[PDB]
């Protein structure tokens, strides 16, 4: 079969037929606008790139038909993608994030391989029949490194060399290539990175490299060319085709580069999500990010408890563990803007407030299902807060145009406003269906003010008034009987019984724009926008204030998410049939269902259901 | 779009004659 080179440069991807005359033809793709990194599987006759203007990874057949963005989420500099061809995997490095990943090659189950102690990866390479991966790092002290293809034994093969790029290897002669942008010369190894020798030392610029049978294919972006030479010596060097600046990679196209087997390519392993080359010639079973490989060692658990973060147009998962599994970002197309977010532990849906569009919508945290729970008509809505009463399937939200705050299922139907005054100012809200209470605080006119009211908006009380600037987000534990503000001018967090007793302050120290809490276990996490921090506390008062992530823009909101019991959760009252209420079902008391209507509607004879 | 240029430049623009280690080194002007 034929042998073709592929070239990127620009926003094209172009095919030189080697073994014909030099015959140059452009893969009739569309839509690329910074083509960079490539691959190939010769099963498909599919090619694979990267785009870093894009920051997506994309997949076409050779005639352009099936175009299909693999990866699009979560890229800042994917320069390193490589093909795993016999388990079907899509690899990729991302010199930005300083993360190497991989997925299904169609984008199914992503996972992060390698994470921690990681600068800068660029050139990647696999070895799939081995279970060894190979990649450059360049930031830092630059060097080329070594793992399993699931990411295990990381090792660093070559420690002295300088950034390197075009990480090619020769299968059959069991050889790294490598060029050198430091050092300007084209060098190569055995596997273990020893037995090195310089194979071409007098070019002024060699960026790409490519293997190919007896030769090497280098492009260099100052004499503009892409060339071949012997692979061994250097010598007997021509020039495949010129005049072509900024050749951004280039790879030969041929079945002999893409050979062997491991027990991958028969039936993907019996791995239910991913099945991952290791040494030496084995593998082993891989999960999507966060997920838990099963007894079995052949299905995974998906992630039972997680915390959520929000930033201005992406939401983040992240969990606690022993692996410190980073934080992904939800595949959430149709999300614009986030301002505030709640989650519902029964259908597994995600909640937000888009401010763009004025909007809270919901979807699956793989991004399907979306749905539009409240809308405004092309007169005006503008919702700040929201918070979820998971018994009676209802969300409770604040208005900043309006100033009310209303109740809406979670199917789009309005239940109704609860709270409407001339002076009144709702802005942060969070629920507490088990006990029949609301907490919003009220950002009045020169009195802010923390308050309390009935879910149905009776039984109003301030529960705080003074020392109070700017409350501007809730949380609260009905376990431990606490509730939580932060307040973003005072610089503090503080917390008091659900009563309004016993407030005291616990940190208010090294904190600029405390702007979100929630609790996870006996933790309280919340974000500083300024210090772009997430931090906790314990509230044990064991352990110290401890920072969890730093360095993230744009912070909105943070959410524990625990898994929901679905024996207790159904001894709510409210929980069947909302307690037979036609539109508000509230604990009160002895601990039953009393109905309780909106307030334009009155509650009717029946008692059960809510009229004019 | 050249923003993977852009970066490879400035990763590099410092090995450049024009450099004394005391250059930001020239604005990109190879985008298009
Ligand atoms: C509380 O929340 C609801 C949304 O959940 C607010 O909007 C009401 O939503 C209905 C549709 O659910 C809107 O109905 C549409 O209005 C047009 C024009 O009057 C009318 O032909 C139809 O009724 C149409 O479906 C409705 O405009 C809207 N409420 C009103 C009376 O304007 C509800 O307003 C919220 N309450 C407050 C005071 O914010
Ligand atoms: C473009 O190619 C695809 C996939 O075929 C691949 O490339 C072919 C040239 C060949 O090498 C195959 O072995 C590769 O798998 C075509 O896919 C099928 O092509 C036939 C003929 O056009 C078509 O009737 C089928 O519906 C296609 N099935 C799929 C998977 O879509 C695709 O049609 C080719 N497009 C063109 C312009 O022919
Ligand atoms: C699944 O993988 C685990 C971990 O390798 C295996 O469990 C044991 O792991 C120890 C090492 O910690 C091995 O030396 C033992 O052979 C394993 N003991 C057994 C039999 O559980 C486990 O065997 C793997 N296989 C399955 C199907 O559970
Ligand atoms: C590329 O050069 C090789 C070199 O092959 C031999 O290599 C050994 C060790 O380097 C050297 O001692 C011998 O003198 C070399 N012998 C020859 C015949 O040069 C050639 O064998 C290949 O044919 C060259 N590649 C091409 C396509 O010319
Ligand atoms: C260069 O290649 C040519 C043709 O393959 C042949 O002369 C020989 O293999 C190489 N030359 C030398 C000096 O080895
Ligand atoms: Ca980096
Ligand atoms: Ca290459
Ligand atoms: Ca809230
Ligand atoms: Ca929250």
């Amino acid at each position: 079969s034929e042998a073709f080179l592929l070239f990127s440069r620009r926003a094209d991807i172009r095919r030189i037929s080697l073994e014909t005359n030099n015959n140059n033809v452009a893969i009739p793709l569309t839509g690329v606008k910074e083509a960079s990194a490539l691959d190939f599987d010769v099963t498909d006759n599919r090619i694979y790139w990267t785009d870093i203007s894009l920051k997506t990874i994309s997949r076409a057949f050779m005639n352009g038909s099936a175009l299909e963005h693999v990866v699009e989420f979560g890229l800042d500099y994917p320069e390193g993608m490589a093909v795993d061809w016999l388990g079907k995997n899509l690899y990729w490095a991302d010199t930005g994030t300083n993360r190497i990943e991989v997925s299904k090659l169609d984008g199914q189950h992503r996972q992060v391989l390698v994470w921690k102690d990681l600068d800068s990866p660029r050139a990647l390479a696999l070895d799939p029949a081995e279970g060894f991966m190979y990649w450059t790092e360049w930031g830092g002290k630059p060097k080329i490194d070594r793992a399993a293809m699931d990411g295990s034994e990381r090792t660093t093969l070559v420690p002295n060399v300088g950034r390197a790029n075009g990480l090619t290897i020769d299968y059959a002669k069991r050889r790294l290539y490598w060029t050198d942008l430091d050092t300007n010369l084209i060098e190569s190894s055995n596997m273990l990175g020893l037995n090195r020798e310089v194979i071409a030392d007098d070019l002024p610029h060699p960026f790409g490299l490519t293997q190919y049978q007896d030769y090497i294919y280098w492009t260099d972006w100052s004499r503009r060319s892409i060339e071949r030479a012997n692979k061994t010596s250097g010598q007997n060097r021509t020039i495949i085709q010129g005049h072509l600046d900024y050749v951004m990679d280039i790879l030969v196209f041929h079945s002999s580069r893409q050979s062997g087997w491991n027990e991958c390519a028969s039936s993907n392993g019996h791995c239910s999500h991913l099945c991952l080359a290791v040494p030496v010639g084995g593998f082993v079973c891989g999960c999507p990010a966060h997920y838990s490989l099963n007894a079995d060692n052949r299905t995974c658990s998906a992630p039972t408890t997680f915390l959520l973060f929000s930033q201005k147009s992406a939401i983040n998962r992240m969990v606690i563990d022993e692996q410190q599994s980073p934080d992904i970002i939800l595949p959430i197309h149709s999300l614009r803007n986030v301002r505030a977010i709640d989650y519902d532990p029964l259908d597994k849906q995600l909640y937000w407030i888009d401010s763009r569009q004025n909007m809270i919508r919901k979807a699956q945290e793989d991004g399907s299902q979306g749905f539009t729970v409240v809308v405004s008509s092309v007169l005006e809505i503008q919702p700040y807060d929201l918070s979820i009463d998971i018994y009676s399937r209802y969300i409770y939200w604040t208005c900043e145009a309006t100033n009310v705050i209303n109740v809406t299922r979670l199917d789009g139907r309005s239940v109704g406003v609860v709270l409407k005054g001339e002076q009144d100012r709702p802005r942060a809200i969070v629920v507490n269906p088990e006990k029949g209470y609301m907490y919003f605080t009220n950002l009045q006119e020169r009195s802010p003010k923390i308050e309390r009211a009935a879910l149905d908006g009776t039984e109003r009380e301030v529960l705080f008034f003074s020392g109070l600037s700017k409350p501007i987000a809730l949380a609260l534990d009905s376990r431990l009987g606490k509730l939580f503000w932060a307040d973003s001018d005072l610089r503090r967090i503080e917390s008091s019984d659900l009563s309004g007793a016993n407030r005291i302050v616990l940190e208010d120290s090294n904190i600029l724009q405390p702007v979100g809490l929630t609790v996870f276990e006996n933790w309280l996490y919340w974000i500083d926008k300024q210090q772009q921090m997430i931090e906790k506390i314990d509230m044990t008062g064991r352990e110290g204030r401890t920072k969890v992530q730093a360095r993230i823009a744009q912070l909105s909101d943070i959410h524990a998410v625990k898994e929901l019991n679905l024996q207790e959760y159904r001894q709510h009252p409210c929980a069947q049939d909302n307690g037979g209420c036609s539109h508000i079902c509230l604990v009160k008391g002895d601990g039953t269902t009393r109905c309780s209507c909106p307030m334009h509607l009155v509650l009717l004879q029946d008692e059960l259901s809510c009229g004019e | 779009g050249c923003r993977g240029l852009k970066r490879l430049y400035e990763a590099f623009c410092k090995q450049d004659s024009d450099c004394l280690a005391g250059c930001v080194c020239p604005m990109f002007s190879e985008c298009g």
